[PDB]
């Protein structure tokens, strides 16, 4: 049932395992012990007090526990108290009917016909182990003296059938198991034990071993047990057991056997060279998803009818194949109707250079196969924008688990003792990732090479790739980006090579005759170097007013981050200016040969939020739990009143991000409509009511009205010394902190002053710091530099932390300058070295759960080591030094905030415990006739186009593609919020592009302003009145694409 | 005890006197000529420093400047070997009564009677 491992309480220490088993086989039956293990503190001569033993069945355990409950098991004058301990020293199911010992196993891709599937190779006898407690099914395959393990868990199993091999009436011989992702292939690489089999193995991960990549192309397992008809009751535990009798026909399919390392590729080697790449890319992407089988992908007649028909009419047959949810077994049936229905009913390069909407190719690399997705809308980059012809050559290559998760430190560089000191032993998956980084993915007529990776792509490992064509190559674009031969350290060079890959826009090319040098200002003392001027520039007012009108803002930006070729930093704006580009001394990164004006963030004011480290740090400075519960109560009252009231709905929507004085749902509530009258804004605000509660139950996200998110700045003259900034809100007692705060010393409270001269400078949400005297403010506050970043201020009368502390040394280690130059091989060996020995969220997680469990928060000897290691765990991209997360610091238990079911959840009692228990008791409380034909022709054209965004990503009904938040999450998205934040960006970009296409359709449908006002009445009538409910669904987004002119009907009908 | 408990003690002494040798062999790699071996880098002559067991014993005799850390390492690895006199033997043993009370002798004058004498080093020969 549960387990068979029973931990003995206290066996005597002068006893070997060949003596305790002779006693255990005396009171119980003979040969009833599977294996016994005694832990040793030393290597082989010091046993511990307790020991473990695993019985064969459940009745022996239930008898040995009843014998030990009466204190009748006396061994060497020492009583034994048998207790339960979930260890599972041998992962074997305790059942005589679930332990198969001889079964023929074959692999192969699913069928192109109904019941005729092909097979690549067949193993002559495996050991099938069906576990139930651990949801996995093992396959022990023997080949050439080596032992291999194939683990198939229950999550990838989508269907389970029964097959027939012999051909008799209603006989059970074989079973067909379907898969969609793939298994994990292990490999058995090599006085107190009684394992009576082949054991003492180490199950480390490895690459594919079945010939030449015969596992990743199958995604389907076939099991043929000789008994069959008796074990039909134990196969009901397998998920989605289909009650059907399936036939079988063995077809040889050795044509599709490949020899490369990237599988399954479409083998277009006999089709010739006259094939378009855009068709082969979609035909390769539709194979990895379980839609089209492998024999149908290599059919001659389908390629013949695809090539005898135009390209724009060929892509529409391939993008419509994602509409089918099940596996379409008849491939020509979906094409012969589509080619007859397409005849009744440019922007690829026009969206790159104007509004920066690119169509890039993404790919996931599992340890056994590859997974291509297709084109997706994303913010374009400056590195892509200049090469508008090679947009089909860029490709993102991610390296994930077979279950699409993050690669752990157990698959790469498993630890093994060799001699005196231990050393990490590299596995085959490491040499496979290094080989695919050296050579690349060769799909279609072209290949792919390594290009670069940014500092935000190391976490969530991805690789930008280029095709290296005859015009430009992988080295030509990097030579165009600058020169990276001067930087000898590989860790800084890898970050400098991809610093031009961020999302940015170009405005105006600036030459080199308008460059004026600016000296550096040092405030260093006692041998510790500081820099008040760290990436601070000055710009003329006329070119600032020019770039403000070019970028498209209302007012002039007071400070904005910029990338002038190799430069990086923020620019301040003064009044007496004579030049445009005036950079400081701490701005050079490499040879700035390229001339661009890439900006990434302008000057705008966001409301201040809270972080959980902020609440964890303010609770140990002299502040009790007094105002946090009051702020959470006045937050929860407005969030519970926004679903009923209108002003309460408009108050929180204007304060949260996404409605900065211009939105679709804001102008709808401006007229005075009811939040529950129409069925569109009600379901729009229904998910907005629960979004902030989901951000309150996972994160903190406490709304603070006093403060403004502002960018750092610095004044060139200098009058203030140790003073705050005169802020501008559309005073005193301000608290200045950045985000990566772990030490209790970097808390900083200031006092704002009213200056009669700062009104001429015009500093709008720009904090000014002093530049003389002692150590500066932001360089000692969590190590924040003076570049463009976020800052959190509060001129509130709630917290006011009046307890300062000088922080520790924020200086880093020595940089690892190499002797020779970088020859492109030490970059891959550094990139794969980020998947292992990188504990960034682990240190912050182990520090957040350590302050609530121990008194004197952020001041003990254990809470300081994690805060010291967090300075090195975040600086991996600058200096190549590992985090080296030590032992004896994890508390082996988690509180009730993160809710991980592995560790035991103890009852928390802290500032966050009352912050969680207060919310947790509140979840159970709660042209009227001339536009009919055009609307009837446009409604289906909007609806069937919106289905392509509906069913491609997994939306629920209508709101998961409109609002961007997902209702039902997945396996690879419930824990990786960093990828979810980019997924919700590209959902919003795609629905914004569809709204822009609807606005473009609007311009070709009206010529009069009365017609522009009367089109909205008809477009409201087609989707609001119940007399036009068709067989398909009617989405509540039709009067919101032209919703600006729809409010004038309600403003005209009032008068 | 009567049977097999002396054999377990012998098989544990023979394994605790073979680990205290590998402990002392590790301490002789703290010589400034071995600074290239203790770095984080792959080496080719690393098998010549782990296979030669008679050479590391021969180096402990002559050049008595690393033989002061080969005695103190055995004297620290023998503390886990002298602690075997409490798991073995009853509490009514007449040696453990006079050793725990501090009357005559200690735990060092019992492991030489029962398990093993230990190490032998002189001043100069
Ligand atoms: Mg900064």
């Amino acid at each position: 049932t549960n387990r068979s491992t029973v931990k003995i309480s206290n066996v005597p220490q002068t006893i070997v395992a060949d003596e305790l088993l002779r006693f255990l086989e005396l009171h119980l039956g003979e040969d009833t012990v599977f294996a016994l293990e005694i832990p040793t503190t030393r290597d082989n001569w010091k046993p511990r007090d307790f020991a473990r033993v695993q019985f064969t069945t459940l009745e022996v355990k239930s008898r040995a526990q009843l014998l030990s409950s009466q204190s009748k098991l006396l061994f060497k004058t020492h009583n034994l108290r048998l207790s339960e301990a979930y260890d599972d020293i041998i992962p074997r199911p305790v059942d005589p009917r679930k332990r198969l010992d001889d079964i023929v196993l074959t692999v192969g891709f699913p069928e192109s016909d109904e019941k005729r599937f092909c097979a690549l190779e067949k193993w002559d006898g495996v050991r099938c182990w069906i576990l139930t407690e651990k949801r996995r099914v093992e396959f022990w395959v023997w080949e050439s003296g080596d032992c291999y393990k194939i683990e198939v868990r229950f999550e990838d199993i989508i269907e389970t059938l029964s097959c027939c091999v012999n051909g008799d009436a209603s006989e059970i011989d074989a079973f067909l198991l379907k898969l969609k992702y793939g298994p994990k292939v292990f490999k058995r690489v090599t006085r107190y034990r009684f394992c009576k089999e082949d054991f003492d193995f180490m199950w480390i991960r490895t690459t594919d071993f079945s010939g030449s990549k015969s596992i990743g192309t199958s995604t389907c397992f076939c099991l043929e047990v000789h008994n069959g008809s008796t074990m039909l009751d134990i196969f009901s535990g397998l998920p989605y057991y289909r009650e059907d009798t399936l036939s079988l026909t063995y077809v040889d399919g050795k044509t599709f056997a490949s020899a490369a390392q990237i599988v399954p590729l479409l083998n277009a080697a006999i089709l010739g060279l006259e094939f378009p790449y855009e068709i082969l890319f979609q035909l390769n992407a539709l194979v990895h998803a379980q839609k089209i089988s492998l024999f149908a992908a290599s059919d001659m007649e389908l390629i013949k009818i695809l090539r005898g028909m135009s390209l724009e009419t060929a892509l529409v047959i391939l993008k419509k194949l994602h509409q089918q949810s099940s596996i379409c077994y008849d491939p020509v049936f979906f094409v012969k109707t589509q080619m007859q229905s397409v005849v009744k009913k440019a922007s690829a390069y026009k969206r790159l250079t104007e509004q920066n909407i690119m169509s890039c190719q993404r790919a996931y690399v599992t340890p056994s196969k590859i997974y291509l997705l297709g084109p997706e809308l994303e913010t374009a980059n400056y590195v892509v924008k200049n090469f508008a012809e090679h947009v089909s050559d860029f490709m993102r290559v991610t390296f994930v688990e077979e279950d699409w998760s993050k690669l752990p430190a157990n698959a790469l560089s498993v630890n093994s003792k060799e001699g005196y000191f231990v050393k990490p032993s590299r596995t085959n998956i490491y040499n496979r990732v290094l080989s695919i980084l050296g050579e690349g993915i060769t799909v279609g007529p072209k290949r792919f090479e390594f290009l670069a990776f940014s500092a935000s792509q190391l976490r969530g490992n991805s690789v930008w790739m280029f095709a290296s064509n005859e015009k430009v190559k992988a080295e030509d674009i990097r030579e165009w980006m600058g020169c990276f031969r001067k930087i000898r350290s590989i860790s800084k060079c890898a970050a400098r090579m991809g610093q031009l890959f961020s999302a940015s826009r170009q405005t105006l090319i600036v030459r080199a005759q308008d460059v004026e040098q600016i000296p550096d200002i040092e405030v260093t003392t006692d041998g510790a170097d500081y820099c008040f001027s760290d990436g601070i520039g000055k710009i003329s007012l006329a070119f600032a007013k020019q770039v403000a009108q070019k970028c498209g803002l209302s007012h002039v930006p007071s400070a904005f981050q910029i990338r002038y070729g190799g430069y990086k930093g923020v620019i301040a704006v003064d009044r007496s200016s004579f030049r445009k580009l005036s950079l400081r001394d701490s701005m050079l990164k490499f040879d700035s040969n390229n001339r661009m004006l890439n900006v990434t963030r302008w000057t705008e004011s966001m409301p201040c939020f809270l972080n959980r480290e902020i609440i964890c740090l303010l609770s140990t400075l002299g502040i009790e739990d007094a105002m946090f519960e009051a702020m959470q109560a006045v937050h929860l009252s407005m969030l519970g009143n926004m679903l009923e009231d209108r002003d309460a709905a408009l108050n929180v929507l204007q304060k949260l991000s996404g409605e900065n004085s211009k939105n679709l749902l804001v102008k709808m509530l401006l007229q005075g409509y009811a939040p529950s009258s129409e069925p569109y804004l009600s379901m729009m605000l229904r998910v907005h009511h629960e979004s902030q509660l989901s951000e309150l139950k996972s994160r903190c996200r406490i709304l603070v009205p006093k403060g403004r998110i502002l960018i750092g700045c610095m004044d060139e003259m200098g009058i203030l010394e140790y003073g705050q900034v005169y802020v501008r809100v559309t005073i005193g007692k301000v608290v200045v902190t950045k985000n990566p705060c772990l030490h209790p010393g970097d808390i900083r409270v200031l006092d704002a002053i009213y200056e009669v001269h700062f009104e001429e400078k015009g500093y709008l949400d720009c904090i000014i710091f002093p530049q003389k005297g002692e150590r500066p403010h932001p360089n000692e506050c969590s190590g924040g530099d003076l570049d463009g970043d976020q800052f959190f201020v509060s001129w509130d009368e709630k917290i006011i932390p009046s307890e300062m502390d000088p922080p520790m040394d924020y200086a880093g280690s020595r940089p690892r300058l190499m002797d020779h130059d970088v020859t492109l091989e030490e970059i891959h060996k550094f990139f794969v070295d980020y998947m292992i020995s990188d504990t960034l969220g682990v240190i912050s997680t182990a520090h957040l759960v350590h302050a609530d469990r121990d008194p004197e928060k952020a001041r003990s000897q254990k809470c300081l080591e994690l805060a010291n290691l967090h300075s090195r765990a975040v600086d991996f991209a600058k200096t190549g030094a590992p985090a080296e997360m030590p032992y004896a610091l994890k508390p082996r238990e988690f509180p009730d905030f993160l809710e991980r079911f592995e560790k035991p959840t103890y009852i928390s009692e802290s500032v966050f415990g009352k912050l969680y228990r207060a919310v947790k008791s509140s979840l159970a409380q709660r042209g009227f006739e001339s536009f009919i034909e055009t609307a009837k022709a446009h409604r289906d054209m909007y609806g069937e186009k919106l289905t392509s965004l509906m069913i491609y990503y997994g939306a629920a009904n209508e709101e998961e593609i409109l609002t961007g938040i997902l209702k039902t999450k997945e396996m690879y998205l419930a824990r990786d919020n960093r990828r979810y934040g980019d997924m919700k960006d590209r959902i919003t970009l795609s629905v914004k592009d569809l709204h822009k296409e609807a606005m473009g359709w609007f311009e070709k449908s009206c010529e009069d302003e009365q017609q522009k006002k009367k089109l909205a009445s008809a477009w409201y009538y087609v989707t609001y009145n119940p007399n036009h409910r068709d067989e398909k669904l009617t989405f509540l987004s039709f009067p919101w694409i032209v919703g600006d002119v729809l409010l004038d009907i309600k403003a005209e009908n009032a008068q | 005890s009567d049977l097999q408990s002396r054999k377990n003690l012998t098989e544990e002494i023979s394994y605790g006197l073979r680990e205290a040798e590998q402990v002392c062999n590790k301490q002789q790699l703290m010589v400034e000529s071995w600074r290239d071996f203790l770095a984080v880098n792959g080496e080719d002559k690393e098998e010549d420093s782990v296979s030669d067991l008679a050479r590391f014993c021969y180096e402990r005799q002559k050049s008595a400047t690393l033989s002061e850390l080969a005695v103190s390492a055995f004297k620290d690895a023998y503390r886990d070997v002298q602690a075997l006199a409490y798991r073995y033997g009853d509490q009514s043993n007449s040696f453990l009564i006079m050793s725990k009370a501090g009357s005559k002798g200690n735990i060092g004058k019992l492991v030489q009677h029962s398990m093993c004498i230990g190490l032998q080093n002189s001043a100069v020969s």
